[PDB]
């Protein structure tokens, strides 16, 4: 079996303003095989309504997932991702940057 | 080899009754087709499957429904029997190269309004003229079966108490003379030596499928079952 | 729109 | 200009559970219309484009029980493949399946595609001229002896050379103001120090469509790729693509480098450099 | 669209001479065509495939060349035996469907006649001796090549020509058998006019 480590990708849909709503978006891509755990956080607190784009992958056969959820960015808040795989040892946790 | 079969192979019913026609297949295939062939002409699909518990719509599902228990047997049920619905029924099978596809034996279906129509055949033996005889040096005997309705029957000739292919010809189609009857012949020629033999015995089998013991039938008149009639003659020197 | 011939292995 | 349609496939074996995992997609472009889940509860080929929704219940009942088959026969496959490379039923595997056509600027064929992938490792594939196929392995060989007996390259043509592509124009017709359009990527610089003596330069690309771009970093003009840092294309979640490069870069020779960026809808390629 | 059409009713062949069926398609894209042969009292079974070459396929013999120019797949045989006698369905596999199913034609019955080298044409009376005034006439060993009356009267009725092979030597001879539920008849007059 052929293993590939996860690329994961936390960002907004929109340049991030304070006070107006927008979508938090964690791509991962060029994993194998597809079976994977992504939850989005709030502060390290699990988020509830996240949902996930259908399952896909590449021409190199490497899958791909979009999770997202609708939040309203703000100053003190902060927000990342987590996500879990058979060639992560732990749940790898990467933070969002709005300022990158 | 790849066999299908089918149950029952010859089926009377009347109208608005339940009618159901069984398909086994043991060639190990995903793809299973129910036919249907009107008068030796077409073969229309009614209905199919690809995989057990699920069924799947024809060229013409009207006035039928199908179903697949499991991967060898595919059933299709009729559950008002109409008179257009008066057919023969072939069951397919392949694989997912379908087109080539894997033919039963058949079942012919005949649906009635009335079930008193339903009438054996009168089986007469005509003997061979002398005529024949003495100018050829060979008989023919001709078997005719007459006034039997539904046209569901097999004639065999039976020489010595043997049946023979020898020399036999059964007429393909049975003829229609009347609205509620049917017709069959068929010639059975031999030796002018073998005839004029007292020790050799004729025999013309009409094997004819009737109604089954679950038919409902009035009291006075006999039922038309799956019934065996024959006429015999022995030779004359 | 779906291809309507399924090949297997 | 040029278009595509395509059809991934993934059914993964659960040991665990009863039945395996099967997971079906359509692509025009770079936009879902379709899907289909074993796990969902409707059993059903799914709408996920607004322009695939004027299609009637011929098109949606025909798709449901084609998907269904194709579900079926992946489940088989399952089951062929760990026969042919003598694997146990205790280990999960996975075969990926993808089909499609491209056409070009004149909305005509220009190349078909079916393939396979066992455990991310390519298994059977058609060639370029759709009469040929590319076995990787001696179990492959299998499979390709059971195609060229029942001919279905040439059964798969039909549909490559026809029947994916009249449903394309059909598709590119019906959502002409979402898959026939195209945005410009809008771009921006952004830099920050890593040390005392370097800094990163990112070169950034937002709300663009088509997905396909390119973004190049040049020192001095010439092609500088053997230090940089590129990110796979990412999908903003409306239609639209993002994608950014990033460069280590020597502090106070921030000017001396360059970001180029090349775009379908961009009229002329454009040259990005820090102020 | 996604049809076959085929030769319409019975084709009457003489032993030894070419076979020839038509078989003509609609179809919207690169279809496949396949030949399935019905004997009498026997299941359909795939004959030949459009496979192969270029237009070219088939076995037993039978062969087909695929035309997709003016859309023909004629079935073609060299010399025709009297084994031939059946029903032939002409069928196009859906190049292009949701799901691919055969689509059959409707369907051209073959019937082969034998070449009838000395031909003696009799007419004969036969009885039934179990019952009273009950004939029957019978017309026998004449040529392939004559017609066998229908009937156009009411009570008499004449079955089409048929075939008997003796298992002695080549005795095939055609027969033709007609009654009456009249009393007055003759076996002169029915078999009149090929």
């Amino acid at each position: 079996m052929i293993q590939r480590t996860p690329k994961i990708q936390v960002y907004s849909r929109h340049p991030a303003e304070n006070g107006k709503s927008n979508f938090l978006n964690c791509y991962v891509s060029g994993f194998h095989p597809s079976d994977i755990e992504v939850d989005l956080l709030k502060n390290g607190e699990r988020i509830e309504k996240v949902e996930h784009s259908d399952l896909s992958f590449s021409k190199d056969w490497s899958f791909y997932l979009l999770y997202y959820t609708e939040f309203t960015p703000t100053e003190k808040d902060e927000y990342a991702c987590r996500v879990n795989h058979v060639t992560l040892s732990q749940p790898k946790i990467v933070k969002w940057d709005r300022d990158m | 080899e790849a066999a299908v079969t089918q149950s029952p192979r010859s089926k009377v019913a009347v109208t608005g009754g339940k009618v159901t026609l069984s398909c086994h297949q043991t060639n190990n295939h995903d793809y299973m087709y129910w036919y249907r062939q009107d008068t030796g002409h077409g073969l229309r699909l009614i209905h199919y499957s690809y995989v057990a518990d699920s069924t799947e719509k024809g060229d013409i599902p009207d006035g039928y429904k199908a179903s697949r228990p499991s991967q060898e047997n595919f059933s299709l049920i009729l559950e008002l029997a109409s008179l257009s619905q008066t057919a023969v029924y072939f069951c397919a099978s392949s694989d997912w190269v379908s087109y080539e596809q894997y033919f039963g034996p058949g079942t012919r279906l005949t649906v009635l309004e009335d079930l008193r129509n339903v009438t054996p055949p009168k089986v007469s033996l005509f003997e061979p003229s002398k005529a024949e005889i003495a100018n050829k040096q060979k008989a023919t005997l001709v078997c005719l079966a007459r006034g039997f309705f539904p046209d569901h029957v097999e004639l065999s000739w039976w020489v010595n108490g043997k049946e023979v292919h020898s020399g036999v010809s059964t007429d393909p189609q049975a003829y229609k003379e009347s609205n509620y009857s049917y017709a069959l012949s068929s010639r059975l020629r031999v030796s002018a030596t073998f005839w004029h033999n007292p020790r050799n015995h004729f025999r013309c089998q009409v094997q004819f499928h009737g109604l089954s013991e679950e038919d409902k039938w009035p009291e006075g008149s006999p039922k038309p079952v799956t019934q065996n009639i024959s006429a015999e003659a022995w030779g004359r020197a | 729109a779906l291809w309507g011939f399924f090949p297997v292995l | 200009g040029s278009h595509s349609m395509r059809y991934f496939f993934t059914s993964v074996s659960r040991p665990g559970r009863g039945e395996p995992r099967f997971i079906a997609v359509g692509y025009v472009d770079d936009t879902q219309f379709v899907r289909f889940d074993s796990d969902a509860a409707s059993q059903r080929m799914e709408p996920r484009a607004p322009w695939i929704e004027q299609e009637g219940p011929e098109y949606w009942d025909g798709e449901t029980r084609a998907v269904k088959a194709h579900s079926q026969t992946h489940r088989v496959d399952l089951g062929t493949l760990r026969g042919y490379y003598n694997q146990s039923e205790a280990g999960s595997h996975t075969v990926q399946r993808m089909y499609g056509c491209d056409v070009g600027s004149d909305w005509r064929f220009l190349r078909g595609y079916h393939q396979y992938a066992y455990d991310g490792k390519d298994y059977i594939a058609l060639k370029e001229d759709l009469r040929s196929w590319t076995a990787a392995d001696m179990a492959a060989q299998t499979t390709k002896h059971k195609w060229e007996a029942a001919h279905v390259a040439e059964q798969l043509r039909a549909y490559l050379e026809g029947t994916c592509v009249e449903w394309l124009r059909r598709y590119l017709e019906n959502g002409k103001e979402t898959l026939q359009r195209t945005d410009a990527p809008k771009t921006h610089m952004t830099h920050h120090a890593v040390s005392d003596h370097e800094a990163t330069l990112r070169c950034w690309a937002l709300s663009f469509y088509p997905a396909e771009i390119t973004l190049t970093w040049q020192r001095d003009g010439e092609d500088q790729t053997q230090d940089t840092e590129l990110v796979e294309t990412r999908p903003a979640g409306d239609g639209t693509f993002q994608k950014w490069a990033a460069v280590v870069v020597p502090s106070g020779q921030e000017q001396r480098y360059t970001c180029h960026v090349q775009h379908e809808g961009l009229p002329k390629p454009l040259t990005l450099r820090w102020e | 669209m996604d049809s076959v059409t085929q030769t319409e009713g019975l084709v009457t062949l003489t032993e030894g001479l070419p076979v020839m069926l038509n078989c003509t398609y609609q179809s919207t894209y690169s279809p496949f065509l396949f030949w399935y042969v019905q004997h009498l009292n026997e299941a359909p079974k795939l004959l030949l495939k459009s496979f192969t070459d270029n237009k070219r396929p088939e076995h037993q013999g039978f062969h087909a060349t695929l035309h997709k120019s003016s859309s023909s797949f004629h079935l073609q045989k060299s010399s025709a035996q009297l084994s031939d006698s059946a029903l032939y369905y002409c069928a196009l596999f859906l190049a292009s469907s949701s799901f691919s199913k055969l689509v059959f034609g409707q369907g051209t019955s073959l019937s082969v006649v034998p070449n009838i080298q000395n031909p003696e044409p009799a007419v004969y009376q036969l009885k039934d001796p179990r019952s009273q005034d009950s004939t029957l006439c019978l017309f026998t060993d004449f040529d392939s090549q004559i017609n066998v009356p229908k009937t156009m009267e009411s009570g008499t009725f004449i079955t089409d020509k048929t075939v008997l092979d003796m298992k002695a030597m080549d005795s095939k001879s055609n027969g033709a058998i007609a009654w009456s539920n009249q009393t007055s008849f003759t076996c002169q007059d029915i078999f009149k006019e090929t």
